[PDB]
This record gives C-alpha cells, structure tokens and sequence, in this order.
RNA sequence: GCUUUACUGCAGGCUGUCGCUGAGGACUCUCACUCCGGGAGGAGGACACCGAUAGCCGGGCA
RNA sequence: ACUCGUACGGUCACUGAAUCCUGCCCAGUGCAGGUAUCUGAACACCUCGUACAAGAGGACGAAGGACCUGUCAACGGCGGG
RNA sequence: GAAACAUCUCAGUAUCGGGAGGAACAGAAAACGCAACGUGAUGUCGUUAGUAACCGCGAGUGAACGCGAUACAGCCCAAAC
C-alpha cells in the first residue's frame, strides 16, 4: 500500500496536532555486551547448549508495518500499532 | 642489605632471561634424558627451598620430578553418554602438574613425607618440578625444633590426602572469606562442588 | 555396528601376527668398521619362510655364521665380499657410490647402515641411475626415481627367486598354505556380504556398496574401506 | 551338535581351586588368580563396594 | 538393533596459529629437537614430534 | 600389529574356474587434481571505542567451498516424443 | 525428573583409584563489609532462608555476612642482623 512520507497528526509529546514524517525502522546494531550476550559465553561447553543451540525460525507470509513517527517541531518520535502490510511504499 | 638468597630468587622471576636462560637451555637437556623422579644433592633454587622450609640437614631429601603437560588423557565413553559426557578433548584433571609431582615422587620414597616443593621450569612438552622430603625416622629430624612437626601419625601420607601448601592451595582454600563456602573445611564434606 | 576386519587387525591378536617363531632370519647387511677387508663363503642355500624364496647361508673370516639375501646365481663354495673396496660381482655388497651405473642392484638400504630396505622381494631390483658427491638416484621395483646417499649399501643382481608370480596357485589349497606363512588372515569375506553392523557396505537385500566406494584419505578408520583416496578408478579413459 | 547336555560331557578340565590365601575354591590354575579374594592379582584383599546394598 | 544429505554432539583426519624455538615475502645456518649409525659420525632441523587453540570434513561413535 | 616383511610386497575393496566378451554416459553423488578471481576461522597487525577492558570495523587469508578438469572393472543411468 | 528431549535434573549421587586417624579435615585474616566510632582463628548446632543467586528464566537448583549457642588458643619459620 502506499503511505504520505509527511502528513498532520497528533504528537503525544507536544499534545496538539503537528506535521510527522514517517519513516521505516532501521534496525539498531547489538553491542555484544548484553547479559544474554554473556549467558550465552557462560552457558556453552562440550555437547549440545540447550537454548543456545537452537537455529531462529520461519517467516510469517506477511510482515506488520514497522514505523516511527517524527514530530516535525518538537522533532520527537513515537511508535503505533503496526499492520499487516506485504509492502509499504512512501509518497514523496 | 640484600641476602645471597635474594639474587637466585630475582633470577628466577624471569627463567627466559640473562644466565638463567642460558643455564635452563643446558640443563633441561641433561634432565631429559633423566628419569621420572631423580634425587638431587642440592636444591636448584636455594632460596625457594629454605624458604619453604628446607635445611641442609640429615634427613632433609630433595628429587626432581617431571610430569607430561597439557590436558587430562582420557579414553573415550564406551557406552550411552549425554552430549555434556561424551568429551574427551577439553577435559582436564583437577590437580594440578605441581601436584601429580608431588606424588609420584612421595611414591618414590614410601618412608619420607612432602613437605613442600617448586617449579624448575618446563619444555615444550613436560615441567618440571624440585620437591622437598623429609624422613620423619631419622632423630636429626625428630629433634629439630622446625621440623619435627612433621614426625607425627596423623602426618602419614600427607600428600595422599592434599595437606600440602599446593594440596591446599589447589582444593580452593587459600580465601577465608567469600569464594571459599564449598572449600573450607573440606571439599567432600561440602558435597564435591568447589 | 561392530569394529571392522581391519580395526581388529590391528590389535595384533594371534590371528592377524606373523608366525615370527617359526621365521629364519633378519636378514640384514653384515656391518664392517671400515676399509671394506671382509669375505665369506657361501656354505648353503636355504628355503626363507617368511618371503617364499631363497638365501645364502654365508661363513665370514672372522668366523661369524649368518644368512643372506641371496640375489640370483649364488652357489656353495662361492666368495661374497662386503666393503667400499669390494669386487663389483654379484652377490657383493658395497655402498652406491662404488657401485657403476647401469647395474642392477637389490636389498638397497634407506639410510647408511639400516641393513636394507628397497628392492628385496622375489626376483626383484633396483637400477642405479646417476652418481654424484652428494646423491645417487635409483629406480626402485615400482618405477619411482629414488634418490639417494651414496654411501648407502647395496647388494648387485636381482633377487633370486624370479618369476614365482607366473605360476597360479590353482587351488585354494595352495593360498592355504602360503597364507599361513604370513601376517594375514584368510580367506577374504567381502564387505557387501556381510550385515550392516559389520561393515560400511554391508546390508541391503541384494549385495552391492552402500554409497561410492571411493573414501576420502580423511576418514576415519572404521569407515576407511573400499577405495581409499583414488585419483581415479576402472580402466578406461 | 547341542550346546546342551552333549556339549557337557568334554568338561573335565581343572580351573577353579582351592585357593592358598583364602581358601575359597576360586583359584584359577590356569591364570594363578584369586577370583574370590585376588591373590596371584594385588596384595590388597579383593572387595568391591557393589558385594552389598548402596546403604550398607 | 540398524540406516541416512533427521536433530544435536563426540572421536578421528586435513589445515592456520601460539608454545618448545635458536643464529645470519623469500633464503641461509646450527645449537634445541627428530631420525640413521656400535661408534666416530651421518641425515634432518627450528620444521617435524609433542602440548594449546581455530576452520573444514566427519553415522567411525553417542 | 602388519614386520625376522619392502612393490614378484601388503594393505583396502569389487568380481568369482575356463572359453567368447565386457558397448554408451562424468549432468547429480563420491574420490582426486588444478585454480585468475570469489568465499574462507583464530592469533598477530591496523582504525574506532574504553585514562584500561568489554565491543564494533578493517587489512591479510590456510585447508575447505564456488569454479575447472580427470575418473564408471566409483555410486549409478542407458527414456518420452 | 522435565509428563517427549539435547542445557538442566537424577548428582558430584552409584561405582572406581589412592590414603590417615581414633576421629579426620579445618584453623589464627592479603577476613568480614548488619559501611562502622563496627566484628575479630576454625569446625559444628539452631537461625538467617527456600532469602540472594542460578535456570529451554521451564522443571527445577540454592548460599553467605550476621545472629543465638557449643568449645575456645594461640603460635613457628624464610629474610634482615
Ligand atoms: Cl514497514
Ligand atoms: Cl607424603
Ligand atoms: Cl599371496
Ligand atoms: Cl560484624
Ligand atoms: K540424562
Ligand atoms: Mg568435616
Ligand atoms: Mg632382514
Ligand atoms: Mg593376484
Ligand atoms: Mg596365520
Ligand atoms: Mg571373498
Ligand atoms: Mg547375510
Ligand atoms: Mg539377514
Ligand atoms: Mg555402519
Ligand atoms: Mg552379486
Ligand atoms: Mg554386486
Ligand atoms: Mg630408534
Ligand atoms: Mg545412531
Ligand atoms: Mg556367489
Ligand atoms: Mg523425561
Ligand atoms: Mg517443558
Ligand atoms: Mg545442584
Ligand atoms: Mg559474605
Ligand atoms: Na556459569
Ligand atoms: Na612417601
Ligand atoms: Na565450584
Ligand atoms: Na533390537
Ligand atoms: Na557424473
Ligand atoms: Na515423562
Ligand atoms: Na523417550
Ligand atoms: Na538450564
Ligand atoms: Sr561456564
Ligand atoms: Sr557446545
Ligand atoms: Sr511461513
Ligand atoms: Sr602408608
Ligand atoms: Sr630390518
Ligand atoms: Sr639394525
Ligand atoms: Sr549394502
Ligand atoms: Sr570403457
Ligand atoms: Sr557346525
Ligand atoms: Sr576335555
Ligand atoms: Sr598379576
Ligand atoms: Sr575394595
Ligand atoms: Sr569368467
Ligand atoms: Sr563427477
Ligand atoms: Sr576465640
């Protein structure tokens, strides 16, 4: 579906209507220093690891909408509920 | 001022450097070609043999031991084993070298009793490790203000049972405090967790 | 499954060894000092059990009684020497440097003094090839140009014995009895005859190989079995 | 041939005997081994923690 | 019990790297180390072996 | 252990006396060889980061893989129209 | 056991090797950290507490400091000279 990359709506931080910018979430890059990150060091010897032998799983045949939308004053984000979107095409 | 003592000792806390290295590289050769236990006239560190409680005296016996370095030798499972019990590479004993030196050299002198021992180095495959027996039989010792300690029945076999200073150093008992619940007083008595 | 044939060889139980009690002798170059001074004479031939063909029972001039590889045309009363200045005559053992090229030459030791290595099969021999103050090349039974230190010992003929693969063994009778006179067991099952559990290609309701017969050189024994490493295998192409 | 009745009646070789240490029939003449108390095998007596239950 | 391109692992083989290990991206050398030689001595040589770790193969085995 | 053995050996497999013979196929799988380029771990090295460290990235790149070739008395195949 | 099962659990249990005593082991702080102007070798008993902590954060696993008691004990070398 196609969607306006700029259009009014209400800013939870200024609490009044402003002009958002949407935009798709990059994702973040881990630092490899998270507990989980230490457990998973700690935890694995000889033989199977248990959960950290485990390989991730499928896909969904359709992914929900992953957006942020920015404040165009306040020049804050915030997050909605996605929805289910086989491709999300931005407007200008 | 400094003691004679003091310069084996400063020697000692580099073996890679000055004379000692050269000497190592001779020596090491000639101890090669010696057996598993070798008796020794004197102490190769002097000053880590008194200090430990060595005294040129009667009944005071000193042997060189060499053990095999690495990891444990271990035969594989041969029968059903879980993942976590089918190692064999990666497992290691839980005495260490200096320890099984200490043994096999008390076995070599059934009458005599550890009192201590020390590191001489080490090659590419083996170390090497000076330990300090006593003859708890012999009235020179059973005199000494120092030593005779060591003459008592309860002192039989000490190794055999870790009360040496590297018996209990490796049973996880040099901290009093924190780290040391499933050490102190002993290992079999907290269960075999430390 | 079970261990293979092959793993139970090697752990040298009666079966697999070699019936070493019953063998002659090691038959090994008779050492010298120097200078090359020593002869003997050949007092007997005999029968060697333990490589189906026969040798030289030599009598030295210091008195020592010993057997030979004894290369062919070798009879009683014959004189063998052995030494850098010996007779270039066959039967006699000097190292490859004193040995002239072109000739024929068996028993060839690997390194100066092991006693012999190369070349000592029936009928068998090695062509010395080039001289040189550093190598001698030789070329071995199997075709490979070997080179050599010169001052490695070698026997000239050729092993006697030649031509004892001409003749077939006809009956199972005859492998019997040679088998029986050598580290090997015998007779031979093959592998796609016997159950899954005892071999790699074992199985099946009719007898053929599991997967390909050609074994990476990296597998493990157990499972080292068929075609082991080839470069390539049949007869065409 | 049956491993049965006519496969008992080759046996009449001597294995297990008397034994000189403690005097139980265990003897092996053949391997000169103790399989009651291990003489002829370790100068301790042989004994084994599994000859009882796990709490005695 | 058996099989395999089932899941997960463990031996084993190959390979890099660190230690043993030294002198003057390819090379020379000898002194550790290895082998041959009764020996004198010869070959090999900082490699190989061994200890450690990493990648690959791995129903040989669990 | 083989082995008091050394390629006319001995190991590993297949076929199964003699006689007449044993075609075609290397795409897949196996094995082996080669390989410009691509891919390929750890140590060491470089950048960022941290008064250090965790960590992120880079450079180099072994066996292996991609790719190329050899091979069926290797596993096997030898049809529809 | 986890209602399968691999980490986990059964369990450092069963069993195995070595060794001492009448008891063993431990033990006079490179301790503790009710953070203090505080405690003062070590075992053990009660408690702290199924608490903190661990864990396909599943099933399960699981201390210590302290406190109340028991009994109390403190010393010897190496080196300097
Ligand atoms: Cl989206
Ligand atoms: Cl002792
Ligand atoms: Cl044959
Ligand atoms: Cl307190
Ligand atoms: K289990
Ligand atoms: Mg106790
Ligand atoms: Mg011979
Ligand atoms: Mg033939
Ligand atoms: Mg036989
Ligand atoms: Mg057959
Ligand atoms: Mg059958
Ligand atoms: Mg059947
Ligand atoms: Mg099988
Ligand atoms: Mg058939
Ligand atoms: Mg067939
Ligand atoms: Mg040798
Ligand atoms: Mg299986
Ligand atoms: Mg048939
Ligand atoms: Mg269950
Ligand atoms: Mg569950
Ligand atoms: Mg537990
Ligand atoms: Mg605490
Ligand atoms: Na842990
Ligand atoms: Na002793
Ligand atoms: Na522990
Ligand atoms: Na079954
Ligand atoms: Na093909
Ligand atoms: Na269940
Ligand atoms: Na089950
Ligand atoms: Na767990
Ligand atoms: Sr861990
Ligand atoms: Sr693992
Ligand atoms: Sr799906
Ligand atoms: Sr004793
Ligand atoms: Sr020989
Ligand atoms: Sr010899
Ligand atoms: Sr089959
Ligand atoms: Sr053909
Ligand atoms: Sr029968
Ligand atoms: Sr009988
Ligand atoms: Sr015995
Ligand atoms: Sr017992
Ligand atoms: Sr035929
Ligand atoms: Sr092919
Ligand atoms: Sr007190």
């Amino acid at each position: 579906m196609q969607m306006p990359r700029r259009f009014n709506t209400y800013c939870p931080h200024c609490n009044e209507h402003q002009e958002h910018e949407v935009e798709k979430v990059r994702s973040g890059r881990q630092t490899g220093m998270k507990w989980i990150d230490r457990q998973r060091e700690r935890n694995s010897g000889i033989g199977n690891d248990g959960k950290f032998s485990k390989v991730p799983g499928g896909d969904k045949p359709t992914k929900k909408t992953d957006l942020k939308y920015r404040c165009g004053e306040c020049g804050k984000a915030h997050l909605r509920e996605g929805w289910r979107a086989g491709r999300l095409e931005f407007q200008e | 001022a400094r003691s004679a003592y003091s310069y084996i000792r400063d020697a000692w806390k580099n073996p890679g450097d000055g004379q000692l290295a050269e000497l190592q590289w001779q020596r090491q050769q000639e101890w090669r070609n010696e057996g598993a236990v070798e008796r020794i006239e004197r102490p190769t560190r002097l000053d880590k043999a008194r200090s430990q409680g060595y005294k040129a005296k009667q009944g005071v016996i000193v042997a060189r031991v060499s053990v095999r370095k690495g990891s444990a030798r271990k035969r594989r499972h041969k029968a059903g084993r879980r993942s976590k019990r089918q190692g064999v590479t990666r497992i290691t004993r839980r005495k260490d070298i200096q320890r099984v030196a200490e043994e096999r050299a008390s076995r070599t002198f059934p009458n005599l009793r550890v009192l201590n021992s020390y590191s001489v180095g080490q090659d590419g495959r083996q170390k090497w490790h000076e330990v300090i027996l006593i003859d708890p039989n012999h009235p020179a010792i059973q005199n000494d203000d120092d030593l005779s300690w060591i003459c008592a029945d309860d002192q039989a076999d000490r190794v055999f049972r870790g009360l040496t200073g590297a018996g209990r150093r490796n049973r996880g008992l040099s901290g009093k405090g924190k780290g040391s619940e499933k050490t102190r007083p002993s290992l079999r008595s907290n269960g075999g967790k430390g | 499954g079970r261990r293979i044939q092959g793993q139970r060889r090697g752990r040298g139980t009666s079966t697999f060894r070699a019936p070493s009690h019953r063998y002659k002798a090691d038959l090994e170059h008779r050492k010298v000092e120097d200078g090359d001074v020593i002869a003997g004479t050949v007092v007997d031939i005999e029968h060697d059990p333990a490589r189906s063909a026969p040798v030289a029972a030599v009598e030295f001039e210091d008195g020592d009684r010993r057997l030979i590889l004894a290369p062919e045309g070798v009879g009683v009363g014959d004189e063998l020497q052995v030494g850098v200045s010996a007779e270039i005559a066959p039967g006699n053992t000097l190292p490859l440097a004193e040995i002239p090229e072109g000739v024929p030459v068996c028993n060839v030791e690997s390194s100066p003094g092991d006693g012999g290595k190369f070349a000592r099969a029936s009928g068998v021999n090695a062509q010395l090839l080039t001289h040189d103050r550093n190598v001698a090349v030789v070329k071995l039974p199997s075709g490979e140009m070997k080179r050599l230190d010169p001052q490695c010992r070698a026997t000239i003929g050729v092993v006697a014995g030649g031509g004892r693969t001409d003749k077939p063994f006809v009956k199972a009778g005859n492998k019997h009895h040679k088998m029986k006179a050598r580290g090997t067991k015998w007779p031979n099952v093959r592998g796609v005859a016997m159950n899954a559990v005892d071999h790699p290609f074992g199985g099946g309701g009719r007898q053929h190989p599991g997967k390909p017969k050609s074994i990476s050189r990296n597998a493990p024994p157990g499972r080292k079995v068929g075609d082991i490493a080839s470069k390539r295998t049949g007869r065409g192409g | 041939t049956g491993a049965g009745t006519p496969s008992q009646g080759k046996k009449n070789t001597t294995t297990h005997t008397k034994c000189r240490r403690c005097g139980e029939k265990s003897y092996h003449t053949k391997k000169k081994v103790c399989s009651s108390c291990g003489f002829g095998k370790s100068a301790k007596r042989r004994d084994y923690e599994w000859q009882s239950k796990a709490g005695e």
